[PDB]
């Protein structure tokens, strides 16, 4: 693997590592200070919101004021944000650290995507998007895992490690990385609605489950951060392995819509089974398979986007990234507040959004069948 | 003539 490609992918893996580092720490943060779940969700919600807000301005700066400089500035800002979070005292300083880290993440991603586009040839676009989605997430899953796993001996040393990794990535990028209008008028805008809704639902469900599992297993089974970390990382590993081993086999049998509907029904059934779970090992094993549905949905939505877009793969990738970020911003904000409303209410919210996804996909299938038979 | 400019939320490749 090229060295520059490795550095560029590390710049995203570490960014999503910092994105996910906060979830396993939520229970001790609730206990030691004393708040509601609304603030715990609002942490990640504001991080994703800042990332989404900064992404257009960050991309404009990267295109105009140079690409490498913006990437380096974002990396140093991410390291500074991690260091500040490692030394926080109250809710306001953590809020500011999350906001500035989100801004750094939103100023890094457009630069790295531009570097990927400008370095690899034009015949490696879909593959570049595929790897991009695969790292962006193999990081959004491994973040909470490593953070909770290593947050057992110290209360804030995971953020110190994140800052050290940011400094190392900045140094390595400085040493190694070197870079010496009418496009929206012709868009139909009436056909991308269903994939947009599907990817928004998937991102919202993933983020909502990420917050809700931690909050609910802390409230009910008094889970330690290490237990939550191990469960999350094991579920992510299982989902990734099952996807990479069976996605082609399921794809070669049925179409995308029916597969998505059955996967959503499976997600609902695992959520319902998790409703009545009351034992440590029982809920751990149930969580071990929840991520399977989402990790099977994501490549299906990516393939659907690639097929529906056609020649404009870049526009599809941008829309997918923007709507995934919006879902990640809207998930925890609702999830934590409604958990504060009721402990099991976020589970009902997740099953409701899954039902909305399954009904919209089934009506899109009905429409396709109607104009196919007509 | 290869050069990518950044429109909103996405990178477009110059004609």
């Amino acid at each position: 693997m090229n060295k520059q490609i490795f550095v560029l992918y590390f710049n995203i893996f570490l960014i999503f590592l910092g994105i996910g580092l906060v979830i396993p720490v939520l229970p001790v943060y609730l206990k030691d200070l004393g708040l509601t779940g609304s603030d715990l969700g609002l942490l990640v919600a504001a991080f994703a919101l800042s990332q989404m807000i900064i992404s257009p301005f960050g991309g404009t700066l990267a295109d105009k004021l140079g690409k490498k400089l913006i990437i380096c500035i974002g990396l140093i800002l991410f390291s500074v944000s991690e260091f500040m979070f490692a030394v926080g005292h109250n809710f306001s300083v953590l809020m500011l650290s999350r906001v500035i880290g989100g801004m750094s993440a939103g100023m890094v991603m457009p630069g790295v995507t531009g570097l990927i586009a400008d370095i690899s040839p034009s015949h490696q676009k879909a593959k570049n998007f595929g790897y991009m989605s695969a790292i962006i997430n193999s990081g959004f899953i491994l973040g909470p895992g490593i953070g909770g796993f290593m947050a057992e001996v110290s209360h804030r040393m995971p953020f110190y490690f994140a800052g050290a990794l940011g400094i190392l990535a900045f140094i390595m990028s400085i040493v190694l990385i070197h870079d010496p209008p009418q496009l929206l008028t012709k868009i139909n805008w009436k056909v991308f609605i269903t994939p947009v809704i599907l990817t928004l639902v998937l991102s919202f469900g993933l983020s909502a489950f990420q917050t809700l599992y931690s909050l609910y297993t802390a409230d009910k089974v008094n889970y330690s951060p290490k237990d939550i970390s191990i469960a999350i990382t094991g579920g992510g590993i299982f989902g990734a392995l099952f996807q990479i081993y069976f996605f082609d086999k399921f794809m070669k049998y049925f179409s995308e819509l029916t597969f998505i509907a059955w996967s959503l029904l499976y997600s609902v059934v695992v959520l319902i089974l998790l409703v009545f779970a009351n034992d440590y090992w029982s809920i751990m094993l149930i969580s071990f398979v929840v991520f399977i549905g989402f990790d099977m949905i994501r490549p299906a939505i990516t393939n659907y986007f690639s097929n529906i877009a056609g020649e404009r793969q870049g526009f599809a990738g941008g829309l997918n990234s923007t709507f995934t970020s919006m879902g990640n911003f809207i998930g925890p904000l609702i999830a934590g507040a409604l958990f504060d409303v009721h402990i099991e209410a976020p589970i009902y919210m997740a099953i409701g959004v899954s039902l909305a996804g399954v009904v919209i996909v089934l009506i899109e299938k009905q429409h396709r069948a109607k104009l196919k038979e007509q | 003539s290869v050069e990518n400019h950044w429109y909103y939320f996405y990178w477009y490749m110059s004609p």
